[PDB]
C-alpha cells in the first residue's frame, strides 16, 4: 500500500554567498494528485560544523489534515541524468512542520566543479521521489 | 544512508 510521486525543483541564480542566497530556501508545494502538501527545503550551506562543507536537503510536510514515508533525492545533471542519489533506508514519521533528509547531501566542493555539470548556468536541479505508506 | 531531521521529536 504505497503511493509514489515526485517533484523536480530548479533553483535559479544559485550562489554560494549566504548574504545573497539566504540560509534556507524552500520549493513550492506538491503532492501525489491529494490533500497532503509537501515541499523541499535546502540549506545551501550546512547550518552546523559537521555539515559546513555541504549543502543540506530535506523533505518537509507542509500541510497535514500521522504519515509515514520514504524518500530519495538526486541531482539532475546537464544532460538530464540522475546523480549523487541519496535515499532513506526506511520510512519516517512526518507531522505538519516536520522534515527529514540529509544534512550532508552533497559536498559544496562538488557543486563548484564544472566538470560534474551539476550547476549548468548557475542552476541547481533537484529531483525528489516520495513513497507514502498507506 | 541515515536520514536526520532539523528538529528533535
Ligand atoms: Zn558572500
Ligand atoms: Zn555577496
Ligand atoms: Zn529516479
Amino acid at each position: 500500500k504505497v503511493v509514489k510521486f515526485s517533484y523536480m525543483w530548479t533553483i535559479n541564480n544559485f550562489s554560494f554567498c549566504r548574504e545573497e542566497m539566504g540560509e534556507v530556501i524552500k520549493s513550492s508545494t506538491f503532492s501525489s494528485g491529494d490533500k497532503l502538501k509537501w515541499c523541499l527545503r535546502v540549506n545551501p550551506k550546512g547550518l552546523d560544523e559537521e555539515s559546513k562543507d555541504y549543502l543540506s536537503l530535506y523533505l518537509l510536510l507542509v500541510s497535514c489534515p500521522e504519515v509515514r514515508a520514504k524518500f530519495k533525492f538526486s541531482i539532475l545533471n546537464a544532460k538530464g541524468e540522475e546523480t549523487k542519489a541519496m535515499e532513506s533506508q526506511r520510512a519516517y514519521r512526518f507531522v505538519q512542520g516536520k522534515d527529514w533528509g540529509f544534512k550532508k547531501f552533497i559536498r559544496r566542493g562538488f557543486l563548484l566543479d564544472e566538470a560534474n555539470g551539476l550547476l549548468p548556468d548557475d542552476k541547481l536541479t533537484l529531483f525528489c521521489e516520495v513513497s507514502v505508506v498507506q | 544512508a541515515s536520514a536526520d531531521s532539523t528538529t528533535e521529536g
